[PDB]
RNA sequence: AAAAGUAGU
RNA sequence: AAAACUCCAGUUGACACAAAAUAGACUACGAAAGUGGCUUUAACAUAUCUGAACACACAAUAGCUAAGACCCAAACUGGGAUUAGAUACCCCACUAUGCUUAGCCCUAAACCUCAACAGUUCAACAAAACUGCUCGCCAGAACACUACGAGCCACAGCUUAAAACUCAAA
């Protein structure tokens, strides 16, 4: 199950071909790993 | 003659269980000027304050509502080989009857 | 109302002091030793306005290390800066010692209003190593 | 040195009440222990004598937090004589 | 016969206190979580008695706070003044 | 305790190093 | 000194990975692993060719093979790192821990 | 919270270097320590300043700032007054905490006994 | 194994910071690396005035290159990041999502130690 | 801050 | 207080082979010595136990030799107070040295003064008492961490280690 859940992720590995798009794809896009927590164990963004 | 182990099973102290924040009614059995001595049953007494709401309603025998926090009031300290009971209970008063 | 954390140089705020922002009110630098107190009053674009130390105002030995020796280092630290108009002061205090509060009483008894107080006491995160310890 | 300049160790004086704005500024350094740590780095405290000091500080903290448990556990039993005659 | 108490495995004990970050995952990029455990005046890490973390998760906080200072993700000498109104989970006395 | 069995052996070794220096 | 193009010990009983992508058989490979995963197949390569009861790893004859693999892990460590006196203990204790499991094998 | 003390002191069973090296045995005594106080305060320093701040400007003549130098006496009157009463209000009753001597008489009522 | 490349660049104008966002990735598959993903964390303000090769910086764009690579490629990338003129500080951390968590069941209240001293008269 | 000595059971 | 420093001090920038606040109220790792800035790589012997004054491997700080680095600290030394004197405490400056490389020297209150492995619940002080088994070591004090032999890259060294004379105690 690692391998069949690895096969579909190989389709999104950055190749030498499919490269110049996904330099521009995420330089347009964004991700933030930023979140706090409260005095209860509940995460607010 | 009823067996001890049976009458312990049918005994309202046993039926209560973990006594945290549990509604208990108790008799007052000694009044001092500010401090109320409520005998709810149990092993010990407990001491409360005389509130400013209905402060004359607390006489000897006045059935009073108690949250009954934690019949212990024992704690082991840093040198001790037993632990220091105070022979009290820290039950907090609520009301009357 | 009245948050304590200073209005950030991340814009923007709602506090003007004599019609000026936070970041252009002049800064006064108590450098407190254990036997001295030099005070320099600096523009927020870093121009010096007044200098009064503790040893400047008379004293020259271990009477420099007292509180009132820094209070007259602060009373003189206003009127040398009050030739330019320094009515609002940010305070940066560096180092411990006696004349830390007692010099900070000189700036206000010289009539300069203090809006902020900062302890830029230089603590290394284990940088150099200091002298060998006393044996008193 | 290379941070932003007036954020850290900054306390703002409310309407001219400097004598508390130095108290609360003393407190925040003293709760975090910078004032306790400034007055030790005046003289190089020997690496032997850190372990002799910071195992007096910890071991004083055990006893101190145990009295100020036991006192709080017995400050309820100081009201009056309930009996006074026997 | 049937009457005497049995030996069972101790009920009425609620399962043990899950700290604040019990199943979560600290990052070095997650500055707004990490900046919550440093002081808004000195930038110093609050201890286990303040933060109320278990000793496992307190050490992942400190191994990621000190990971993030040298990488240019969070500052050393203060809290991020942008990230100042987060839920104050660290219990501290000053100005009551 | 007493360091008196250390001080007696302390001085022996100081006298030995002062003797071995001199000659 | 195995080929770095091979698979790990753990990924041999997947019967589809001899026909996968070149990334996947490089992602599942000895070149993309922590170098202890060379040392996993060494105990498995050698437990074939030497003992008639492989995948055992609890006997007298099995324990010598695992140690004489990890002795070489220190010898190749100590090719570099000559002042690293921690592994020079581990080498020179594992030499002589083999020498008693060898002696316990003659007897 | 009281910090943990299982593996800390070097004992017979603990297979380890000690963490703590206490000189007195770590047993609560049935007596709390008395009250420390009153270092070299030396008040009315800052109001002596302005008083001596008239005096070098002027010839020395006192009624140039008569109004002010009574104020330097006024806190000096008050600083004498406060230290008189403060030494009594720590004796009639200190609220908040107890006194140690109204604490010691309670700690003997529940003495920490380590001798079984 | 699998690494994140916490990489801060210098604030340089999307035609000309995607120029150099390639040349890190080319220096991954020239060291044999298989680049998984790229992300942008944004062009935030630097936590302190980083001065690196050789001039002073206050703005900085934050990226992340998640990749696999062999053992030898990691100490050879930090060379390539060092002589770079357009990066600020790139440090190759292992991906924290290789190590799976322990089930932290919760804290337990530890007692005071017992039998710490003898039961002597004293 | 500065104090050194007091003959033998 | 002197002496020194005015080629000085205070801001604000540029700045490190030095040292690693808080976290550290944690109880971790390693045989010990030791080890708490960050990243990564390599990496933490042995499913019985014991086992070296008969070997192999290591061993804080100090110290040696060769070559660097040099912010700060600092034996030695110099200056200045102090004192009856002050070869010391206090002040200031500076060197060996601390650090890096490469080899030695092989010692500590190297002590948690409590050997390893397995197992149970009273001299006095201290850190409660005691079994089984093994190895090491001890048997009055001082002479003696000494003398002589021997070993050692050590040469004013280390390891091992007595006797005579004395005492009726230590
Ligand atoms: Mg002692
Ligand atoms: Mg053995
Ligand atoms: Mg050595
Ligand atoms: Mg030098
Ligand atoms: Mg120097
Ligand atoms: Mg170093
Ligand atoms: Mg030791
Ligand atoms: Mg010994
Ligand atoms: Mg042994
Ligand atoms: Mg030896
Ligand atoms: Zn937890």
């Amino acid at each position: 199950r690692e391998v069949l859940q690895l096969q579909e992720e190989v389709k999104n590995f950055i190749t030498r071909e499919n490269l110049e798009a996904r330099v521009e794809a995420a330089l347009d896009s964004r991700k933030n790993y930023n979140w706090a927590i409260t005095r209860e164990g509940l995460v607010v963004r | 003659v009823e067996s001890f182990a049976s009458m312990l099973r049918h005994s309202p102290l046993t039926q209560m269980g973990p006594a945290k924040d549990k509604l208990v009614i108790g008799r007052i059995f000694h009044i001092v000027e500010n401090d109320l001595y409520i005998d709810f049953g149990g092993k010990f007494h407990c001491v409360c304050r005389r509130p400013e709401v209905d402060g004359e309603k607390y006489q000897k025998g006045t059935r009073v509502r108690l949250r009954l926090l934690d019949l212990e009031l024992t704690s082991r300290f840093l040198g001790a080989t037993t632990d220091t009971t105070v022979l009290e209970a820290n039950a907090v008063l609520l009301g009357i009857q | 109302k009245f948050s304590i954390y200073p209005p950030i140089p991340g814009e923007e705020s709602s506090l003007r002091w004599a019609g000026k922002k936070f970041e252009e009110i002049p800064i006064a630098h108590i450098k407190a030793s254990h036997n001295n107190t030099q005070i320099q009053v600096v523009s927020a674009s870093n121009e010096p306005l007044a200098f009064a130390s503790c040893g400047t105002e008379g004293f020259r030995n271990a009477k420099k290390g007292t509180g009132i020796a820094a209070q007259t280092a602060g009373i003189a630290a206003a009127a040398r800066a009050k030739q330019k108009g320094v009515i609002h002061i940010r305070v940066v205090v560096k180092g411990l010692g006696p004349g830390r509060l007692s010099a900070m009483h000189g700036l206000i008894m010289g009539g300069l209003e203090v809006i902020s107080i900062t302890d830029n006491t230089p603590i290394p995160h284990n940088g150099c190593r200091p002298r060998k310890a006393r044996k008193l | 040195a290379k941070h932003l300049k007036f954020i850290a160790r900054t306390v703002m004086v409310q309407e001219g009440n400097v004598e508390s704005a130095y108290r609360t500024l003393n407190r925040i350094l003293t709760m975090d222990g910078l004032i306790e740590d400034i007055k030790h780095r005046r003289y190089y405290e020997k690496p032997c004598r850190r372990r002799q000091r910071e195992s007096y500080e910890r071991c004083r903290r055990i006893y101190n937090m145990e009295m100020a448990r036991k006192i709080n556990f017995l400050m309820r039993k100081n009201r009056a004589d309930p009996w006074q005659g026997c | 016969n049937e009457d005497l108490p049995i030996s069972m495995e101790n009920p009425y004990k609620e399962p043990l206190k899950k700290c604040i970050l019990c199943g979560k995952h600290v990052d070095y990029k997650n500055v707004q979580l990490l900046s919550q455990f440093v002081s808004p005046f000195t930038g110093c890490i609050y201890g286990r008695h303040i933060t109320g973390l278990c000793g496992k998760k307190q050490k992942e906080i400190t191994k990621a706070i000190k990971r993030a200072q040298i990488m240019g993700f969070m500052p050393v000498t203060y809290k991020d003044p942008a990230y100042l109104k987060d839920p104050k989970v660290c219990n501290i006395r000053y100005r009551e | 305790k007493n360091v008196l069995k250390i001080r007696r052996r302390k001085m022996n070794h100081h006298k030995y190093r002062k003797l071995v220096k001199k000659t | 000194d195995p080929p770095p193009s091979t698979l790990l010990k753990d990924y041999q009983n997947v019967p589809g990975i001899e026909k996968v992508d070149d990334v996947v058989k490089r992602l599942l490979s000895l070149e993309m692993a922590n170098k202890k995963e060379m040392l996993k197949i060494k105990q498995e390569q050698f437990m074939k060719k030497i003992v008639a009861n492989p995948e055992d790893t609890r006997s007298l004859e099995a324990r010598i093979i695992a140690l004489s693999v990890k002795i070489r892990s220190y010898e190749e460590h100590l090719e570099k790192h000559r002042k690293d006196k921690a592994h020079k203990r581990y080498l020179l204790m594992s030499i002589d821990q083999r020498k008693k499991m060898l002696k316990n094998l003659r007897n | 919270a009281t910090p943990s003390l299982r593996g800390r002191l070097a004992r017979f069973g603990n297979p380890r270097k000690p963490v703590l090296k206490p000189n007195k045995p770590l047993i609560l005594a049935n007596r709390v320590g008395e009250r420390r106080r009153e270092k070299g305060e030396a008040t009315c320093i800052t109001e002596m300043s302005v008083m001596m701040a008239c005096w070098k400007q002027n010839e020395f003549r006192d009624d140039a700032c008569r109004k002010e130098i009574q104020g330097f006496l006024d806190c000096a009157a008050r600083a004498q007054e406060a230290r008189k009463m403060r030494s009594i209000q720590e004796t009639l009753g200190e609220s908040g905490s107890l006194l140690p001597n109204k604490l010691n008489k309670l700690l003997q009522r529940f003495p920490n006994k380590p001798y079984l | 194994p699998r690494y994140e490349l916490a990489l801060i660049l210098k604030a340089m104008q999307r035609p000309e910071t995607a120029a150099t966002l390639k040349r890190t990735i080319e220096a991954l598959m020239d060291r044999g690396a298989i680049v998984r993903d790229l992300e942008n964390l944004g062009e935030r303000a630097l936590p302190y005035r980083i001065s690196a090769h050789s001039q002073q910086h206050n703005r900085g764009g934050y990226f992340l290159v998640d990749f696999y690579a062999p053992t030898a490629a990691v100490e050879s990338m930090v060379e390539h990041l060092s002589r770079d003129i357009d990066v600020i500080r790139g440090n190759i951390v292992k991906h924290p999502l290789t190590q799976e968590l322990k089930e932290c069941e919760g804290i337990v209240p530890v007692p005071l130690a017992e039998k710490l001293y003898s039961t002597k008269k004293r």
